[PDB]
Formats: C-alpha cells, sequence, structure tokens
RNA sequence: GAGUC
C-alpha cells in the first residue's frame, strides 16, 4: 500500500492508519492455523521414508 | 450537569471529541429480530404472518371445504424464568390460533351457505426470550448468534487465472436462492456457455430455453443483433450502421455515394467512421465474400415448393444465396458476429448443443439429474418446472429479489418468489456483456454481497419446515374422513411443531451456552457473528480471500476481535454503533456535511450506499461547529484513502469508537498496542474472572459504564425516585409522584439475585449500591453485577507493578507476586460447582437414598442426614461423602479364599453396592444449598419434606411481604388525594385501615380516583390468592424426570479459590502470565516511603511484543493514585472543604485540550465530601480509543501528583538493602486471573480404567484417564536408542494385560523388572483383518 | 408390539387434553390396566443406541472412547 | 468453546 505509517507506537497511530495494520496482523496469525498443518504432514512423510 | 450515580463517581475524561449521538443499546439486535417473529402486524409480512399467508388459505382436493387462518395470540408464559432454571424446563409460551373450517357444497355451485365451524387451537408452546435477551433451554442459558452468509441473488465472479496454463479468464454468474437449489453459468474454455444446474455437471445453456419454447430463430433475435441483407440484380448490399465497422479492416473498395472511401486494405479508423457515419449511410456495396462465414437469423422458407431452404443458424454460402434471392425472398436477415463487442458465443453453443425441440431439452434435463430413469413426459415436465419455479419449494425472499434487481440494474424492489423467464437470459445477457467488457465483476467478499441473519429470519425459516410436513398431515386427513360432524380440533396435530422448535433451539450449532465468565463475555458474545452454519462457510472450502480483512469491515465488525487458531477469520465481533437495517445488511452512522460546515444530521448508510459518497475521518480537526480546520482535509471513499477540499467533503465519521468493538473498546491505550497483541487482548478479557472485591478500574476508556450498563446483569432504576427500603436480597423504590401511574400503585421492586451457579462455575452475586433513603432518576445503577463497581465495569482489580528482573523469576513472562495479594485477598475467586446424585431402578431392584453405606466410619455418618443427605453449611473434602446411595448387587461369586475368610470374622455383608456420590479430590469447600427432586409416584423422604416446606415458607413470606409492603404505598398514595380537600390527619390514622372505602366525599374527580385504586386493590387480592395458590402446586406437586429415574440430588458447593502458583493472570495488552511464585512481603522491593511492590513484571516481555499501552497504563496509574494519595491526605486532615474543592477542579481541568468541562463549585458540600472519599483510593480517568491522552497530557499530571515525570523511582533491593542502580518503572495496573485454574488442570495417573476395544487406558482427567502418546513424540524415543522405554509405553503402560499388571507387582516387589507382553491393540487389529477376509498368520520360527 | 401402538397414539391425546406431559397415574387409568405394567413397557421401549454416535461435538470422541470395562479388574485389583 | 508454540 502507496500510504504508509508515518507515526509510531509511543505517539499513537490514529484511526485510519491502526485499520491498516490488521491486515497484516490478521494475515500472520490465520497463516499460524492453516501453515503449520502443511509443514507437520511434510514432517510425517519424511519421518516415513527415513 | 450530571446524574446521582455519576456524581458519586465522575471519572476524568480526557476524549479530545464529542461522541454526539448515544452508544445505542448493543443488545438491541437480538431482541429486534426476535420481537419481529412475534410482531403483530396485518401488512408487514413477516414470522407469523409471513409463514401463514405463503401457505393459507388451505383448500381441500374436492374444491369444497376450505381452512382458513384468522389471527394468532401469545399466552402468558407456562413457567417463569426461575422456575424453569431450577427444574430443568424450557422457557415458553403458548401459542393459540383462532382458525375456521368452512364448507362449500358440490351441487350448489360454490355456496358456503351450509357449513361453517370456528374454534381457537392449541399449536404449542415457543420458547420466549428474557429481558436479557438469552433463552431458557432445559434449564441453561443460551444465546443465538448472528449468522453471516451470501446474500441471495446474483454472484458475477472470475477467475483471474484461476486455471489454466494458458491463464484464461472464466466468468461466472451465481444464483443463490433463500430455499432452494443453486444455479452456476461458466465460460468453458473456448468460450461455450454451459450450466451447472445444482452444481451437477455441464451442459449447454441453450437447451434451457428450448424447453422454455423458444425456436432457435426467437434464441438468436432476442440476443444478437439482426442486419438487414438486400439482393437487388447481382449486387449484395447490407443496412449497415457506422459503429459496427468500429476497428475494421477493409476487406473491398468501400463505394458509398460518390469516390473510393476505404483503402483495399487500409483498416477503417475512427475519422473514417465519423465520416461514413456523418454521410448517413443506407446501403453499400458489397463483393461476393463478407456472406461467407456469416449465419442466418430466421427459419427463411421456400415459397415455391414449401420446403426448408435454409434454417435458422447455418453458415452462409455461395449456391444458398442465389436461391434464396430466386425464392424472391428479397429480404434475408443476416446475423452479427464480428467478436470484440459482440462475438461469436452463442452461435458456437448451439452447434455444440445435440438438443432439438422442446422435447428433447427436458429429456436431457431429466437425464442428468436422474441417468438411467425412462422419459415419462409428465416427470421431465414436472421436474423442470418444479425445480425453479415452484413457489413453496423455491423462495427467494425480499432479500434475493432485491439484491438480484440491483445486480442487473433493474427498478423493482420487491417481486415474487418465483423467478420469471426475463431474468434468466438478462443475467446471461450481463455475463456476455462482461466477457466483452461493457461492466466488470461484483467480489464475493463485499459486505454488500454478504447479509445477516438475525432470530426472527432463521425462527421464520423453521417455523416453515415445521409447516410442510404439518401440510402433508392435514391435506391427507381432509379427504378421507366425513366433513359434517367432525371438528377442526380432532384434526390437528402438535408433535411436529414442537419438534421442529426444539431442533432449532437445541440442536443448532449457532445456539450455545452463554460465556459467562464475566459480564464483558456475555455482552460480547452476544454481539459475536459467524460465518459458518447451515447455507454457510466450510473450513476446507474456505482459503485466504473470507477470511482476511476486508475494508468494507470499517466500522460495522470491529477488526480485532477473533478466536485464534482454526477459527480466526470466521467470527467477528460486530462493532459499537453498528446496526442491521431492514435487509439483514450492516449499517454505519454518518455525520452530513453540507457544503463545507458539518451538520448534526445523522444518516445509517448500508455497504453499498457506502461505496458511493466521501467521508472524513472522526479525527479531522473541527472547526467552532462549523466547518474544517484545514484547506485540504483527511477522507475516504470508494474503499481508499487521501487528501480532499473542504468543498468536496460529503460526510464524517462521528467518534473514533466507532470503528471500535465492545470488548476492544475497553482497551485504554489501543493506540500504542499493535494489533496482534490487541487480539489477544480482547479475548483475554472474555476469559477473566470476578473476584469477590470489586475495585474500579482506575484507567479506563469511559465505556466502562456502558458495559455494566448494558450487560442487564446489574440492577437499574425503572422510574427513579427514593429508596424506601434497602436489603441485601431485596431494594424497594418509592417513585416521584411526576412519573407515577394513575393505574397501579407506585411501587417499584427489585429482589436482587445472590450467590448462584454460572455456567462455567462462576459464582453469581448481586450487590446493592445506593444507601437507604436515598434519592435515585431513572437510569441508576442501584445494585452492581459481581464485576461490577459503582455503574462500572470491575474486572477486577489494580495493584503495584513493577517493570524489573527478578532472580529468575520473572524469566520468560512468568510473574512474580506477592504474598500481599493473598493477604489482601485480592484476586480470591468464587466458584460455585454443581455435584449430583441420581437414584434409579433396575432390574436389580430399587436403588434408594440411605445412609447405610457397608464398612465406613462414623466420621461419614456423623456428618449426614437422616436420609443420608449432607447438612447445610457443611464443609467438605476429597473423599467426602455429599449423598448416600445404595445398589443391588448380584451373586456374589468369590474366590475360594475369599469364601474361606467370610466365614473367619463372620461378616456376611448383604447383596448391595455404595453407589454413594462423593467429591472429587483436589476440590473441597462449602455445600451452601441442597435441592431435591423427588418422583411423582414414590413417597417422599422426611429430607424432602422440611425441604419443600421450606419452599412453603419462603414462597409464603415473600409474597406476604410483597402484599404487606404494596398495599401500604397504595394506601399511603389515597391519604395524599384525600388530604387535598379534606384536612383530617388526628382520627384518620388513629381510625381504622379499609374503613376508607366507605369514604363517599366530594363527587368531583376526587372520588373517581378512589375507586381507581380500589378497583386495583380487589385485584391485589384476586391476584395474590390466585399467585399464591398457583406457586403452593407447583412446589408441592410431584416433580417428572426421565423414566426409569427414582429421584435426584442437586448440591450446590462453593470454592473459595485462592490465587495460586501456576494460576493465569493478564492484562488488557495481551501480556499474561503464570504465577511462578509468591514472594514474602519481605523480599519485595520497595520505596524510599517504605512502600513494597505488589507484582514485578519482565521488562523483556514488552519490545519484542510489541505493546507499549500496558506502560502508559502503569505510569498513567501510578499518576491516579498519586491524586488519590493527595486526596487521602487531605480527606484523613479534614481541613476545609472550600481547601479541597480548589484541588480537586483544578485537577479534572488540567488536561490541555479536555473535552469534559467538569462543572464543580455549584456542588453542595455533601456531594463534595461524599465523591472525595470515593476518589480517596485513586482517581478514575479517561483516555477513549484513540481520542486518549498524548504523553504532554499525562505528564502535565505526574507533575500534579508531586511524581518523577517518566514516572521513575530509586527503589531498594527488600532483600539486600542495596539500592537498585537505575531508578525503575513502577505504577497502578489493572489486573486479571483467568478462568485457567492449575486447580482442576492438575492431573495424574497410575493405574485406573481402560479403553474396551483397544483395553488401553481411557482419556482425561475427565475419565482418570492416561494421556496419548502421540506420533511425534514416539520418534523422540526413536531418535535416542531407547528401546526399554518405547517397549514401556508400547505394552505395560497400555495394551498388554497381562503385562501391566505383572510388571506392577513385581515393581511392587522391588523388582523393577520388565517382562514384556503382547500388544492387546494388535490382537484386535489381527482379527479386524480377518473379519474383512484376508488370511494373516503368524510365523513359526 | 401392539401395546407400545397404543401407547404413542394416546400419548397424542393425553399430551393435547391435560395440557403438558401424561403422568403415568393418569395414563394408568385412561389404558385400563395397572400401574405396575406402566413403568414395566416405558424403560423396555428404549432403542440401542450407536456405540460410535459422534458425542464429540467436534469429532474428537467417537462414545467408544468414553468406555470403561468392569470385567478387567485393575493391576490394584490384582494385587 | 479455549491454552500452548
Amino acid at each position: 500500500i502507496e500510504t504508509p505509517i508515518t507515526a509510531n507506537f509511543r505517539e499513537g497511530l490514529n484511526v485510519l492508519q491502526y485499520f491498516i495494520s490488521t491486515h497484516g496482523a490478521r494475515k500472520g496469525l490465520a497463516d499460524t492455523a492453516l501453515k503449520t498443518a502443511n509443514s507437520g504432514y511434510l514432517t510425517r512423510r519424511l519421518v516415513d521414508v527415513a | 450537569v450530571y446524574s446521582y450515580t455519576e456524581k458519586k463517581r465522575i471519572r476524568k475524561d480526557f476524549g479530545k471529541r464529542p461522541q454526539v449521538l448515544d452508544v445505542p443499546y448493543l443488545l438491541s439486535i437480538q431482541l429486534d429480530s426476535f420481537q419481529k417473529f412475534i410482531e403483530q402486524d396485518p401488512e408487514g409480512q413477516y414470522g407469523l404472518e409471513a409463514a401463514f399467508r405463503s401457505v393459507f388459505p388451505i383448500q381441500s382436493y374436492s374444491g369444497n371445504s376450505e381452512l382458513q387462518y384468522v389471527s394468532y395470540r401469545l399466552g402468558e408464559p407456562v413457567f417463569d424464568v426461575q422456575e424453569c432454571q431450577i427444574r430443568g424446563v424450557t422457557y415458553s409460551a403458548p401459542l393459540r390460533v383462532k382458525l375456521r373450517l368452512v364448507i362449500y357444497e358440490r351441487e350448489a355451485p360454490e355456496g358456503t351457505v351450509k357449513d361453517i365451524k370456528e374454534q381457537e387451537v392449541y399449536m404449542g408452546e415457543i420458547p420466549l426470550m428474557t429481558d436479557n435477551g438469552t433463552f431458557v433451554i432445559n434449564g441453561t442459558e443460551r444465546v443465538i448468534v448472528s449468522q453471516l452468509h451470501r446474500s441471495p441473488g446474483v454472484f458475477f465472479d472470475s477467475d483471474k487465472g484461476k486455471t489454466h496454463s494458458s491463464g484464461k479468464v472464466l466468468y461466472n454468474a451465481r444464483i443463490i436462492p433463500y430455499r432452494g437449489s443453486w444455479l452456476d453459468f461458466e465460460f468453458d474454455p473456448k468460450d461455450n456457455l454451459f450450466v451447472r444446474i445444482d452444481r451437477r455437471r455441464k451442459l449447454p445453456a441453450t437447451i434451457i430455453l428450448r424447453a422454455l419454447n423458444y425456436t432457435t430463430e426467437q434464441i438468436l433475435d432476442l440476443f444478437f443483433e439482426k442486419v438487414i441483407f438486400e439482393i437487388r440484380d447481382n449486387k449484395l448490399q447490407m443496412e449497415l450502421v457506422p459503429e459496427r465497422l468500429r476497428g475494421e479492416t477493409a476487406s473491398f473498395d468501400i463505394e458509398a455515394n460518390g469516390k473510393v472511401y476505404v483503402e483495399k486494405g487500409r483498416r477503417i479508423t475512427a475519422r473514417h467512421i465519423r465520416q461514413l457515419e456523418k454521410d448517413d449511410v443506407k446501403l453499400i456495396e458489397v463483393p461476393v465474400e463478407y456472406i461467407a462465414g456469416k449465419v442466418v437469423a430466421k427459419d427463411y422458407i421456400d415459397e415455391s415448393t414449401g420446403e426448408l431452404i435454409c434454417a435458422a443458424n447455418m453458415e452462409l454460402s455461395l449456391d444458398l444465396l442465389a436461391k434464396l434471392s430466386q425464392s424472391g425472398h428479397k429480404r434475408i436477415e443476416t446475423l452479427f458476429t464480428n467478436d470484440l463487442d459482440h462475438g461469436p458465443y452463442i452461435s458456437e453453443t448451439l452447434r455444440v448443443d445435440p438438443t432439438n425441440d422442446r422435447l428433447s431439452a427436458l429429456v436431457e434435463i431429466y437425464r442428468m439429474m436422474r441417468p438411467g430413469e425412462p422419459p415419462t413426459r409428465e416427470a421431465a415436465e414436472s421436474l423442470f418446472e418444479n425445480l425453479f419455479f415452484s413457489e413453496d419449494r423455491y423462495d427467494l425472499s425480499a432479500v434475493g429479489r432485491m439484491k438480484f434487481n440491483r445486480s442487473l440494474l433493474r427498478e423493482e424492489i420487491e417481486g415474487s418468489g418465483i423467478l420469471s423467464k426475463d431474468d434468466i437470459i438478462d443475467v446471461m445477457k450481463k455475463l456476455i456483456d462482461i466477457r466483452n467488457g461493457k461492466g466488470e465483476v461484483d467480489d464475493i467478499d463485499h459486505l454488500g454481497n454478504r447479509r445477516i441473519r438475525s432470530v426472527g429470519e432463521m425462527a421464520e425459516n423453521q417455523f416453515r419446515v415445521g409447516l410442510v410436513r404439518v401440510e402433508r398431515a392435514v391435506k391427507e386427513r381432509l379427504s378421507l374422513g366425513d366433513l359434517d360432524t367432525l371438528m377442526p380440533q380432532d384434526m390437528i396435530n402438535a408433535k411436529p411443531i414442537s419438534a421442529a422448535v426444539k431442533e432449532f433451539f437445541g440442536s443448532s450449532q449457532l445456539s450455545q451456552f452463554m460465556d459467562q465468565n464475566n459480564p464483558l463475555s456475555e455482552i460480547t458474545h452476544k454481539r459475536r457473528i459467524s460465518a459458518l452454519g447451515p447455507g454457510g462457510l466450510t473450513r476446507e472450502r474456505a482459503g485466504f480471500e473470507v477470511r482476511d480483512v476486508h475494508p468494507t469491515h470499517y466500522g460495522r465488525v470491529c477488526p480485532i476481535e477473533t478466536p485464534e487458531g482454526p477459527n480466526i477469520g470466521l467470527i467477528n465481533s460486530l462493532s459499537v454503533y453498528a446496526q442491521t437495517n431492514e435487509y439483514g445488511f450492516l449499517e454505519t452512522p454518518y455525520r452530513k456535511v453540507t457544503d463545507g460546515v458539518v451538520t448534526d444530521e445523522i444518516h445509517y448508510l448500508s455497504a453499498i450506499e457506502e461505496g458511493n459518497y466521501v467521508i472524513a475521518q472522526a479525527n479531522s480537526n473541527l472547526d467552532e461547529e462549523g466547518h474544517f480546520v484545514e484547506d485540504l482535509v483527511t477522507c475516504r471513499s470508494k474503499g481508499e484513502s487521501s487528501l480532499f477540499s473542504r468543498d468536496q467533503v460529503d460526510y464524517m465519521d462521528v467518534s473514533t469508537q466507532q470503528v471500535v468493538s465492545v470488548g476492544a473498546s475497553l482497551i485504554p491505550f489501543l493506540e500504542h498496542d499493535d494489533a496482534n497483541r490487541a487480539l489477544m487482548g480482547a479475548n483475554m478479557q472474555r476469559q477473566a474472572v470476578p473476584t469477590l472485591r470489586a475495585d474500579k478500574p482506575l484507567v479506563g476508556t469511559g465505556m466502562e459504564r456502558a458495559v455494566a450498563v448494558d450487560s442487564g446483569v446489574t440492577a437499574v432504576a425503572k422510574r427513579g425516585g427514593v429508596v424506601q427500603y434497602v436489603d441485601a436480597s431485596r431494594i424497594v423504590i418509592k417513585v416521584n409522584e411526576d412519573e407515577m401511574y394513575p393505574g397501579e400503585a407506585g411501587i417499584d421492586i427489585y429482589n436482587l439475585t445472590k450467590y448462584t451457579r454460572s455456567n462455567q462455575n462462576t459464582c453469581i452475586n448481586q450487590m446493592p449500591c445506593v444507601s437507604l433513603g436515598e434519592p435515585v432518576e431513572r437510569g441508576d445503577v442501584l445494585a452492581d453485577g459481581p464485576s461490577t463497581d459503582l455503574g462500572e465495569l470491575a474486572l477486577g482489580q489494580n495493584m503495584r507493578v513493577a517493570f524489573m528482573p527478578w532472580n529468575g523469576y520473572n524469566f520468560e513472562d512468568s510473574i512474580l507476586v506477592s504474598e500481599r495479594v493473598v493477604q489482601e485477598d485480592r484476586f480470591t475467586t468464587i466458584h460455585i460447582q454443581e455435584l449430583a446424585c441420581v437414584s434409579r431402578d433396575t432390574k436389580l431392584g430399587p436403588e434408594e437414598i440411605t445412609a447405610d453405606i457397608p464398612n465406613v466410619g462414623e466420621a461419614a455418618l456423623s456428618k449426614l442426614d437422616e436420609s443420608g443427605i449432607v447438612y447445610i453449611g457443611a464443609e467438605v473434602t476429597g473423599g467426602d461423602i455429599l449423598v448416600g446411595k445404595v445398589t443391588p448387587k448380584g451373586e456374589t461369586q468369590l474366590t475360594p479364599e475369599e469364601k474361606l475368610l467370610r466365614a473367619i470374622f463372620g461378616e456376611k455383608a448383604s447383596d448391595v453396592k455404595d453407589s454413594s456420590l462423593r467429591v472429587p479430590n483436589g476440590v473441597s469447600g462449602t455445600v451452601i444449598d441442597v435441592q431435591v427432586f423427588t418422583r411423582d409416584g414414590v413417597e417422599k423422604d422426611k429430607r424432602a419434606l422440611e425441604i419443600e416446606e421450606m419452599q412453603l415458607k419462603q414462597a409464603k413470606k415473600d409474597l406476604s411481604e410483597e402484599l404487606q409492603i404494596l398495599e401500604a404505598g397504595l394506601f399511603s398514595r389515597i391519604r395524599a388525594v384525600l388530604v387535598a380537600g379534606g384536612v383530617e390527619a388526628e382520627k384518620l390514622d388513629k381510625l381504622p385501615r379499609d374503613r376508607w372505602l366507605e369514604l363517599g366525599l366530594t363527587d368531583e374527580e376526587k372520588q373517581n380516583q378512589l375507586e381507581q385504586l380500589a378497583e386495583q386493590y380487589d385485584e391485589l387480592k384476586h391476584e395474590f390468592e390466585k399467585k399464591l395458590e398457583a406457586k403452593r402446586r407447583k412446589i408441592t406437586q410431584g416433580d417428572d424426570l426421565a423414566p426409569g429415574v427414582l429421584k435426584i440430588v442437586k448440591v450446590y458447593l462453593a470454592v473459595k479459590r485462592r490465587i495460586q502458583p501456576g494460576d493465569k493472570m493478564a492484562g488488557r495488552h495481551g501480556n499474561k502470565g503464570v504465577i511462578s511464585k509468591i514472594n514474602p512481603i519481605e523480599d519485595m522491593p520497595y520505596d524510599e516511603n517504605g512502600t513494597p511492590v505488589d507484582i514485578v513484571l519482565n521488562p523483556l516481555g514488552v519490545p519484542s511484543r510489541m505493546n507499549i499501552g500496558q506502560i502508559l497504563e502503569t505510569h498513567l496509574g501510578m499518576a491516579a493514585k498519586g491524586i488519590g494519595d493527595k486526596i487521602n491526605a487531605m480527606l484523613k486532615q479534614q481541613q476545609e472543604v472550600a481547601k479541597l474543592r480548589e484541588f480537586i477542579q483544578r485537577a479534572y481541568d488540567l488536561g490541555a485540550d479536555v473535552r469534559q468541562k467538569v462543572d464543580l463549585s455549584t456542588f453542595s458540600d455533601e456531594e463534595v465530601m461524599r465523591l472525595a472519599e470515593n476518589l480517596r483510593k485513586g482517581m478514575p480517568i479517561a483516555t477513549p480509543v484513540f481520542d486518549g491522552a498524548k504523553e504532554a497530557e499525562i505528564k502535565e499530571l505526574l507533575k500534579l501528583g508531586d511524581l518523577p515525570t517518566s514516572g521513575q523511582i530509586r527503589l531498594y533491593d527488600g532483600r539486600t538493602g542495596e539500592q537498585f542502580e537505575r531508578p525503575v518503572t513502577v505504577g497502578y495496573m489493572y489486573m486479571l486471573k483467568l478462568n485457567h485454574l492449575v486447580d482442576d488442570k492438575m492431573h495424574a495417573r497410575s493405574t485406573g480404567s481402560y479403553s474396551l476395544v483397544t483395553q488401553q487406558p481411557l482419556g482425561g482427567k475427565a475419565q482418570f484417564g492416561g494421556q496419548r502418546f502421540g506420533e511425534m513424540e514416539v520418534w523422540a524415543l526413536e531418535a535416542y536408542g531407547a528401546a526399554y522405554t518405547l517397549q514401556e509405553m508400547l505394552t505395560v503402560k497400555s495394551d498388554d494385560v497381562n503385562g501391566r499388571t505383572k510388571m506392577y507387582k513385581n515393581i511392587v516387589d522391588g523388582n523393577h523388572q520388565m517382562e514384556p507382553g503382547m500388544p492387546e491393540s494388535f490382537n484386535v487389529l489381527l482379527k479386524e483383518i480377518r473379519s474383512l477376509g484376508i488370511n494373516i498368520e503368524l510365523e513359526d520360527e | 408390539i401392539e401395546t407400545i401402538n397404543k401407547l404413542n397414539r394416546i400419548s397424542r391425546q393425553m399430551l393435547q387434553e391435560m395440557g403438558r406431559e401424561p403422568t403415568p397415574e393418569e395414563l394408568a387409568e385412561r389404558m385400563l390396566m395397572p400401574e405396575d405394567k406402566i413403568r414395566k413397557v416405558l424403560k423396555i421401549a428404549k432403542e440401542p443406541i450407536s456405540m460410535e454416535t459422534p458425542i464429540g461435538d467436534d469429532e474428537d470422541s467417537h462414545l467408544g472412547d468414553f468406555i470403561e470395562d468392569t470385567t478387567l479388574e485393575l493391576p490394584l485389583d490384582s494385587a
């Protein structure tokens, strides 16, 4: 996204800016749930060979 | 300028902007929807009304008898709220409906002159909603969650890449009904149009229109644009419109009017096109080549013989042109397919489409649905029509219709349920459009494309289902029997109605146990919104798109309240001010901006409407209730953000907090907390537990008052006036004469609920807030729920926390806590657990409840009553017996050894088993109350009688004093009217009471109101005598339980659970921790002043976790206590009231751009000193979410507290007395203890109950189970060389019975030897292989 | 079997006439026999339940994962 | 339904 975050945590961001960050936040956390499944299954494949 | 409760606790608002309109009563959604279900409104087609008219009026087969619907009535509930809770009943009202049987005559034309029968029939009990917005489901509190789904109508979807190596563009419009099967239209790779019908498979779209009786000719007419091709002499001339040449390579010399126009080869550019457009062209001079390649429109029959020279949709060719001109059909009508704009789509379609007419179209329809079923005419027709055009089967609802009509850009808002045929054609038009590039694609996740289901619409649908089944039955029995003598009441069944209801309420996954950990959990949980459920999204069906953050969630759903893990993205909280429109779309309120000036006018917009207009954020600065601060201002529009000038400003946010959900709104310095932890914070709040003591949160958002109020666990004043009686059980209030109804007496009653069991084992305790004889107004907080202080949400308590390392006790977010926490009993949790005892009867004989048990000491005997019952108030621990039960044993076949031994000690012991209910080990506490449910059949126990006698006494006393206090208030009110026109105080009072109804005075309007309260008095009598007689019978009535069950005992245990090491706690900012050690007071570091700290957090937990708000809370928190301590000292020092006056006012008004302009000086001395003592314990300040206190205003307060500006002080280590080489951050922070109790989470097993088939230990602490050793864990042992541990886990610890038993006793014989066996799971396995018919056998060596 | 037929068909009558559930006493009278045989038939009425019934709201447990076996004594018992 | 990474 073209418009960035100028302020910082200490001074406090605004309405607009905070909403931005949820995208990255949520994306990251959602990633955890569904991605560790892939890794896990992978691991089990490898283990079953070796 | 504030009410009495606020006068008592004013929190200092730092909020720099004014919330204009009020925070709407949050739990309104539920009530409004449910209330719509029952809404008596003839025209408004919803709920009852909607379903009724859809089916009714119900006409019989023969056309002579009919059933008509008049109207419905809701009775008064058979069972009250509390009572249903007690007996495990569902809370419900009777529904009774007026129905009329009318019979026409066969012979007389339609003479309704024969027979007219009518009555009100009972159609079952309908579950009612509480005052809270909850529901009573077999004795437990449940909530129905709102449901998001993809709204009925049209979805225009594009597969960008999506599928293919090629990377081809695939367009699909989806047809989503309320009720019925589904329709998909998509583009084949070579651009040919296919349908998925009920997503079964893919076949040609064209066939459908054949079924609708369109010939190929009508098809291509309506779709493609015909072109008139005149043949005169030997010259071929088209009627050409200029903008069809649009970028057309010239294939000929194009002679129009005069001279050469287009080069033989050179392309038609726009200037050429506009020139010939200007010329006004009718007929050009095409050669021989153009028509060869195109196609003919209609079916051109040969006039001469009568036979078809050309059919519809044949490729154009040389000889055919000669023959058609020879027939004298000199007006041919060719088609237009020059790619680009109007392409060869439907044309190519028709060629691959093998089907011909109406007939073969319906054949293929029928065939795909049930392949192999023979083509009967009736079956195919009926199938087709029933699929999309049947009214009771296929209903779009108002919703489907609106969104559908807005997808194709129509005008009518409402429609009929069934799909009109024109609609279908027009959408396929829009698909073909998008394929060419006239319009573009609608997004799946748009908030206008997603709709929400409340209560009423859910109810609606499930009610309709009961109706459907009942319809089969109804129409069936209407034709067999005799029409005259049989009545409507004998016709009507109830079973399937009540079945449908209990399925919805009971079985549904959207209906769940209320989260009652805290008021916050409840209130939040009630407004949570799920994407799952019937007609909604699945786990695997869910990719990234839907779960991630859609821009439209702005001000509608709070973006930051969702469970972590797999359900993330699925479940979300409604944002604060957001509400649903009529259609079930979310709307958000905005302020109108008229030409630069910010009005006061509030407009709610849907997502759809939102997409249009240009709106400024709440943070933009406001010029003196007129215009804007800045000439270039900051806003958003059409889903993107940036700069605009004043004049372009259309609308604006009311307040910042409108973007946030409720839970998140409570966290103060949200502005400085990363969302990762923010999210976690909200969830944490939901898992918090009420301690006994409520300490007001010093660092709040102001929102704590609204949260409390709305949760509805408090008592609020209906009328206001003066408090007559205060009890820790009853609050009785005398109303303002202003507000008082001339109907009933002015006496409002609040019986408080004290100390009952919540679902999570939590305690439910109400405390009265006001004192006796005190003044209150409408909407004053009268009694608090558990986690609530005077008006405010009090999730927990605030403590002195210091950031710093301790001797590795605070390592990775571990928590060091003081003994002082225990000493002061803060965070001591209240638990109320329910234990049960169940007495049945078997073939083995009657189980019963007795004090008599084999081989127990008088220790247990002494704590039991006559019947085997615990005494009230008993203190009991693990292993203790609560309720005695005996069960008949079978034959005792003892080993020979046991036979002899019996003989030897000579205690034969009767054929009985000890079944008694015992306290589970680890838990221990206080039996507070016991309830018993006797059977109807079997005679009552003495314990039974005495407790039901108690119920009598209690019932009596309660209702007696109800009548007595109500009576006194009513008589005192009559005294106010007789004292007007009739001064007499000495001989009225001293004379009797009810001889004030022989009272015959002035006959004006004085005598009329006496009778008003006099007839009300007669009803006080007839109501009470009933209200008594009803509640006597229910107490005494035999309690009806499950078949086989004689009697039940419910035992309510109180757990006084103190905070300990291993317990879980956190703050608002996500940061959390386990208690690692309780340090004695001595060990904790302390101030120069001598006060030591309460809790120590490790600093290292903050930086990388990114949540700085907790720090600001700490600093502000010490400052608040600095204010409190200033106040405390001046309070203790008495001094002068005016002096206190000065300090306190200047405190409020300190904040630089403080909005909340605190009016003090006028305050009466009383109000002053009282408030003083409240803020004695620290001042309550308000930083609103984002609209919060800057670093500047905060440091300013620190100066006023006479503290360090950085909030750091030099501290001494309580162990050594050595000072810390750096001054450290301290301050007061608001803390919470979570539902997670190491108490319950402790478990360990040696040997116990095993699994039936596999013979392994069972699961969980629940069964005293062994923990499961998974693949990964096994793998651990594998990596080491460790064979024996492995084999242990494999055999002696699991499925080998001989092995485990043998090894246990060898261990007890000091052997520790292994001696391995054979896994019983393995044998299990073997035999299952044999059973599936495969021979597998163990080879001998 | 036929006695059972009576049961459920008269259940509907009595539920609607009396208002609520049919307690054994009143039912006993209305069907022309002794109370004893009522309660007997009541409990016998129930059919077998699925062993692998998903009681786990999440497919955590097929009810087999509840089952405890009293036949096999504990190693404690063996001791 | 919620904890852990």
